[PDB]
């Protein structure tokens, strides 16, 4: 309930957006930026935290 | 030289610059002065902003009060002939200027005048010091109540025969209430009678103590008979909130004075947030020179 | 407040004058440890 | 409601930097990538912790 | 939210303007997550400026949390001041070392290639790709320390919303302690061996820390005048405009 | 100077690093200084 | 709600406001942004008075220089069908853009270009990095020097017939004196022979030991024969001081290159001012893949 709660969508569709870009970037280019793979894992940290 | 630097007709130059160089330092100086005017302007704003319209923000310069006095003496002297009448006309055109303004076509209607007790009361408390609710209303003050000095009956007030009047004034003080001192053993002698709580008292006396004899009957006139301010004139809530606002007057007639003689009264008020200094001699009391040289 | 309000008319020039001599003081002292730092 | 404003002012950025963007001369899948980065940088993570 | 726009701004500039990116997103996220919390969490600790337990209810229909008038103010008066400064930074540590601002427009095509090892600049010198880029990293480092300078004067300014600073005061120690820590941190990710491998932001030069410092100090201003007319003006303009 | 003008493209970054985390330490103790300054 | 919110005909509103707002709103902050934008302006004219016009005030992040080459290859490889002509046109149309800038036609009269040594020599100054003396005067540098890899007789340049060439260049410094290591007994095997002071030279090898034997016969021209660049065309005065200013360059041909295989060739320049770099596989050296197949 409290996962799936306050503005924790928001920040759910954030991450899941730059999980999708980095999968796409990845199996596109061997040599892409990762400014998603951070981006996601941070982004999730804050709704778990 | 003495030519030349003043106009040469080859480079075309007054006292040494052309045309476009008395342009470019005329517009230079235009522009910056303007900018400084534009920023002294600024910071004046700002300082309109910070202030109150209703309450000086400080009040510390101006107590206790003082005590004026009319007529208008320089040097605090009041010298004039019985006989020459152009010799009391500078006092008299004072004297009047200060009492047209108690005249009672002024004091008319409700507002903002409203009628107060004939005798010596309390203070009286019209809420804070706010826009609320409007201007505030002021106790009438009749001239008739100064019964020999009033310009009514006899528009000389006493100097057409020996015997002048000198209408004593307490300076104006926002939200300052005076307090008289208390019926303890401890008070001048001069004092004990006639102890109107809601009086503050106010008497003459000679700077000298040789003057004393030669001084004759100091007659105060004022609200109720007594000799001082009632406590319901205050306190003063300012222009502002209280246009068409009257103090109180107390008149003082120096009956019997010694004939050709110089005369030093010191008048002074009593009351406890009152205190005078040895530099500043009108701070609650007055010096008045008085020779009536016939 | 309302009658008794003696303190609106009262200012401790006192305790001002005693602070700012302490920092005039201070500041002279400075002065001088800048003025005398190198001759020693 | 605040989530309501955020969003609101998110698809307006993201709108007109579209038409902006096709005014200069860009194609529209670059285009669109970018009314997508934009929405995403207006996401207040720290408003939640 | 005053943050936002200094964070988004880069990015419009770059797509429609064509400069090198002003503003990464690692140090976004240092901002995101860094300076602004301590200091958000101790905006908390503000004690009351007037009576609160004296005025009537909040009407649900009508105050809300928040109005136009905060937007206004964050995304539309601080924010821009605070992006103007970042943007003063940057050009200033392009311009130190050879690009001047008549070169950049124009040049993010050429400036992100990896395969151009010969970017002139102002001055006539040839630039590797890392060389480059090294400088636009540091520009980032600068860009986020001019966000922290500004961030100074916004908690300062958002610590009270009517009252003076010289009235209510300055007695929350935990403020105190966000501005302290919020500049330690900057320092910290700023000189410590290995940031540039980890994070990529460089040391900065001890002039480019005071690039800031003026549009900090316009921010407090503008903000005391701002709640200066709100109190002797009730009921006027810069209150039904600007007061949250 | 002339030819062996290499010192016009050193800096002493190494410096400059110890300077700025001397006081970075320094601002961060200072901070917890005023935070604990109360509670004792 | 949703029709009322957008316009009323009552109070004559829009969105919520009336037509006295809006123009209350536009105006202040049309006010505002344009006092925020002389704001910026000024504070970034003030920078533009603060640098100098000849010399970027830091050159540490340019040291030491880079080695560039044409063509452009992307993720530095040379791929191309010796059969099928459109697979080496992106790489013509490079060198040829770089060679194009050493025209003859270009290089003509006595300014700026003035006749220097046919044989490498040692440093020239032109004075301070003032605008004193005007426009300095740059070394020419004629295209025919390069010998088989000039575009003037086989504008292919070589990638015709299994032959390529790979013209190199040093990133042009300001101020930057090259310098060349010393007879000493320390010095790489390579550099002992043809020890030309004045030359800086440049020598490519295979990145692999496998690779040497896949590897032909590197052939190097430059100015006077050498493999490297002469030290006259140094130092570099900056394009505002030196415009129609160009830099050496050293030409390499790749004979004998085994076919249908990957080569790594890495060039790299030697130097006492000259240091290489781990992240950047440009400072000083560089690297090519090259497979001719065909
Ligand atoms: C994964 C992501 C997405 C992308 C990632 C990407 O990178 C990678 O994954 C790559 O993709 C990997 C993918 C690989 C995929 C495959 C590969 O593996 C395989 C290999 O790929 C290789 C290629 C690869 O190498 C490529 O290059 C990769 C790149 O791809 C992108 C390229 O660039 C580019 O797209 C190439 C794609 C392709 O070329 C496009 C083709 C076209 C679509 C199409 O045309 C082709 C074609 O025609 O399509 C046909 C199919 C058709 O059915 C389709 C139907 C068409 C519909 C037509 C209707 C159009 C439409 C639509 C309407 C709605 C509106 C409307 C206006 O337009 C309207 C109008 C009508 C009326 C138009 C009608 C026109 C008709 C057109 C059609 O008919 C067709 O064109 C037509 O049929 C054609 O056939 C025909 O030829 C036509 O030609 C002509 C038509 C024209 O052309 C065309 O119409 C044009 C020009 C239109 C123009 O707009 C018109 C203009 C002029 C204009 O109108 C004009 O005049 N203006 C005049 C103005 C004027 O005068 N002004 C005068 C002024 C006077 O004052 C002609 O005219 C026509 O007539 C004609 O018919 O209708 C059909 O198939 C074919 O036909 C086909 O050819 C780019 C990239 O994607 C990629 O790099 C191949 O070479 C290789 O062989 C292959 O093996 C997620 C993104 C991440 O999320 C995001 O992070 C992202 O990364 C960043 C954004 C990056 C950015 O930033 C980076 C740096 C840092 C960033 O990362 C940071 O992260 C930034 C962050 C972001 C945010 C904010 C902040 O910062 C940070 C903070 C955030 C944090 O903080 C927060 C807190 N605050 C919290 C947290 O959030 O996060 C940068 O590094 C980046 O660079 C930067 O981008
Ligand atoms: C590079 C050159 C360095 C030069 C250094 C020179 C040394 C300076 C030496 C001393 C200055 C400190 C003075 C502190 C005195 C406080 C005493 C105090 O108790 O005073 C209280 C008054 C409030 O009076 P009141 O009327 O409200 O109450 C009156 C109430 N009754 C009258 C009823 C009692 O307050 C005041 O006088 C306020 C006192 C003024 C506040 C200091 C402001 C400092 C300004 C700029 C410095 C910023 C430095 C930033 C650091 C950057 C580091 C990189
Ligand atoms: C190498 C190292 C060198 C170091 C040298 C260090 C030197 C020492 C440093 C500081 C000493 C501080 C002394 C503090 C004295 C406080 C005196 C004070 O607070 O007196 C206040 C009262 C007067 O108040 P009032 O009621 O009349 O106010 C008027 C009220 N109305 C006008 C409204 C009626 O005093 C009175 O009555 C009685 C006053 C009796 C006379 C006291 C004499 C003080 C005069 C000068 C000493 C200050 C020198 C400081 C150094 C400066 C260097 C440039
Ligand atoms: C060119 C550069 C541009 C920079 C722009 C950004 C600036 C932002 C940073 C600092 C701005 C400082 C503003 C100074 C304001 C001082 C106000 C003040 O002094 O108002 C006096 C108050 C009022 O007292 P009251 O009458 O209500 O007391 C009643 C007591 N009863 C109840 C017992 C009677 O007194 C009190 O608040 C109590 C005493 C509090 C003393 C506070 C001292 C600490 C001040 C600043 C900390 C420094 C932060 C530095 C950040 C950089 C980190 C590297
Ligand atoms: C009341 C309570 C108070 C508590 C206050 C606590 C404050 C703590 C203060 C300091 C501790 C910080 C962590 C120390 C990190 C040491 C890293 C280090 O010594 O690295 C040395 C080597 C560099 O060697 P090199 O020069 O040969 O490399 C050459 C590389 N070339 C040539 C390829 C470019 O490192 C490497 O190689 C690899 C580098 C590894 C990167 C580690 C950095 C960690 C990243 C993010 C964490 C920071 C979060 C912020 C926390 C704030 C807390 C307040
Ligand atoms: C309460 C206050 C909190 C304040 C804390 C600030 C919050 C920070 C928020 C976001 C920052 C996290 C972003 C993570 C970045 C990871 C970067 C990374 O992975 O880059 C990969 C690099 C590779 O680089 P290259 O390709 O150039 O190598 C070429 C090597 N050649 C050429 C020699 C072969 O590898 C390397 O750097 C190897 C070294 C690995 C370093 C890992 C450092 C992880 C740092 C932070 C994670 C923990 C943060 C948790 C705290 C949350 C706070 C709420
Ligand atoms: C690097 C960043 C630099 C940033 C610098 C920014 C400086 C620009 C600051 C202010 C310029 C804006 C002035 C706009 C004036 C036109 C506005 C206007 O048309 O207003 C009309 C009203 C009068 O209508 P009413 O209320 O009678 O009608 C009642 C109608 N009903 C019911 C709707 C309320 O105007 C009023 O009320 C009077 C209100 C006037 C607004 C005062 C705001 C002053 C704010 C800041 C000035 C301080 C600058 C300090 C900088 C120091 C630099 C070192
Ligand atoms: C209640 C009271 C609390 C009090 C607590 C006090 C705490 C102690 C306070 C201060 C300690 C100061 C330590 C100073 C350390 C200096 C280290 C240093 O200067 O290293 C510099 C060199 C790296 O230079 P490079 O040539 O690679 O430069 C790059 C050149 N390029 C890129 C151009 C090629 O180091 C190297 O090589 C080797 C580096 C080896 C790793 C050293 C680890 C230092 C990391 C963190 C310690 C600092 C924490 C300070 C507290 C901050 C709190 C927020
Ligand atoms: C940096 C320099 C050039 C800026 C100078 C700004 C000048 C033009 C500004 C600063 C403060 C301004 C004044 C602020 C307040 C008022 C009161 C108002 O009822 C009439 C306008 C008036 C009198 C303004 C006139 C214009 C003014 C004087
Ligand atoms: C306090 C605010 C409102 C003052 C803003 C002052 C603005 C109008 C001033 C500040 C600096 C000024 C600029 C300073 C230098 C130059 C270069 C010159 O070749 C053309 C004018 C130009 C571009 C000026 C235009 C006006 C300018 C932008």
């Amino acid at each position: 309930r409290q996962l799936f709660g306050g503005f924790s969508i928001l920040l759910w569709i954030g991450a899941i957006l730059c999980f999708l870009a980095y999968g796409i970037q990845a199996a596109t280019e061997d040599e892409p930026a990762n400014d998603n793979l951070y981006l996601g894992v941070v982004l999730s940290t804050v709704v778990i935290v | 030289g003495w030519k030349k630097f003043l106009w040469d007709s080859e480079k075309k130059e007054f006292l040494g610059r052309t045309g476009s160089s008395w342009f470019k330092i005329f517009l230079f100086y235009l522009i910056f002065y303007g900018c400084l005017a534009g920023i002294f302007i600024g910071t004046i704003q700002v300082l309109l902003l910070t202030l109150s319209d209703f309450e000086p923000k400080y009040q510390d310069r101006v107590a206790p009060p003082g005590l004026s006095h009319a007529p208008y003496a320089i040097k605090t002297e009041i010298s004039f002939s019985i006989s020459n009448p152009k010799s009391y006309e500078s006092f008299v055109k004072s004297m009047h200027k200060l009492m047209d303004l108690y005249n009672e076509s002024s004091q008319a209607g409700n507002s903002p005048f409203e009628d107060c007790s004939d005798t010596p009361a309390d203070y009286i408390k019209r809420g804070d010091l706010d826009d609320s609710q409007g201007q505030k209303k002021a106790c009438r003050f009749s001239r008739m109540w100064l019964k020999n000095c009033s310009g009514l009956d006899d528009t000389t007030y006493g100097y057409a025969e020996g015997k002048p009047c000198v209408v004593a004034k307490l300076n104006r003080i926002i939200g300052f209430y005076p307090k008289p001192l208390k019926n303890t053993t401890d008070l001048p002698e001069e004092l004990q009678a006639n102890y109107n709580q809601y009086v503050l008292p106010l008497r003459c006396a000679a700077k000298r103590e040789e003057d004393r004899e030669k001084i004759g009957s100091i007659e105060y006139f004022g609200l109720g008979g007594y000799a001082g301010f009632p406590l319901q004139y205050y306190p003063y809530y300012g222009k502002r909130l209280q246009k068409k606002y009257l103090q109180p007057l107390l008149a003082i007639q120096f009956t019997n004075l010694t004939q050709n003689m110089e005369l030093r009264i010191e008048c002074k008020v009593y009351g406890e947030n009152i205190d005078y200094s040895e530099k500043d001699r009108f701070r609650g009391r007055f010096e008045v020179k008085i020779e009536v040289k016939s | 407040e309302g009658p008794d309000n003696d303190e609106r008319f009262t200012y401790d020039y006192y305790r001002l004058r005693v602070v700012g001599l302490i920092v005039a003081a201070v500041l002279c002292v400075i002065g001088i440890i800048i003025l005398l730092a190198g001759k020693c | 409601h605040f989530i309501h404003i955020i969003t609101g002012v998110a698809v307006f950025l993201g709108v007109s930097f579209f038409i902006l963007s096709l005014i200069l001369g860009y194609s529209w899948l670059e285009a669109v990538i970018f009314l997508i980065g934009i929405i995403v940088a207006n996401v207040p993570e720290g408003l939640l912790a | 939210l005053t943050s936002n726009i200094p964070e988004i701004t880069p990015f419009l500039v770059f797509i429609i303007g064509n400069v090198p990116l002003p503003l990464g997103t690692v140090t976004i996220l240092c901002i995101d997550l860094g300076t602004d919390m301590v200091p958000a969490i101790s905006l908390a600790y503000e004690q009351a400026e007037s009576d609160i337990m004296k005025r009537q209810p909040r009407n649900p229909k009508t105050d809300k949390l928040v109005n136009e008038r905060l937007i206004s103010m964050a995304y539309g008066q601080i924010g821009m001041i605070q992006a103007l400064g970042g943007f003063f930074s940057y050009f200033v540590i392009l311009a130190e070392n050879g690009f001047l601002p008549m070169d950049l427009i124009g040049k993010r095509v050429r400036w992100d290639d990896r395969w151009i090892s010969d970017v002139e600049d102002s001055f006539g010198q040839q630039w590797t790709y890392e060389q480059r880029k090294i400088v636009e990293f540091t520009c980032h480092t600068s860009f986020f320390i001019s966000i922290v300078v500004v961030q100074w004067a916004d908690l300062i300014i958002c610590k009270t919303r009517r009252n003076s600073i010289f009235q209510q005061g300055m007695k929350n120690k935990i403020l105190i302690f966000g501005l302290f820590e919020e500049t330690a941190l900057a320092a910290f990710l700023s000189y410590c061996p290995g940031t540039d491998v980890a994070l990529r932001m460089y040391p900065l030069k001890p002039s480019w820390w005071f690039c800031a410092f003026p549009y900090s100090l316009i921010i407090f201003l503008y903000d005391e005048m701002r709640r200066f007319i709100i109190r002797r003006s009730p009921g006027g303009w810069v209150e039904q405009e600007t007061y949250y």
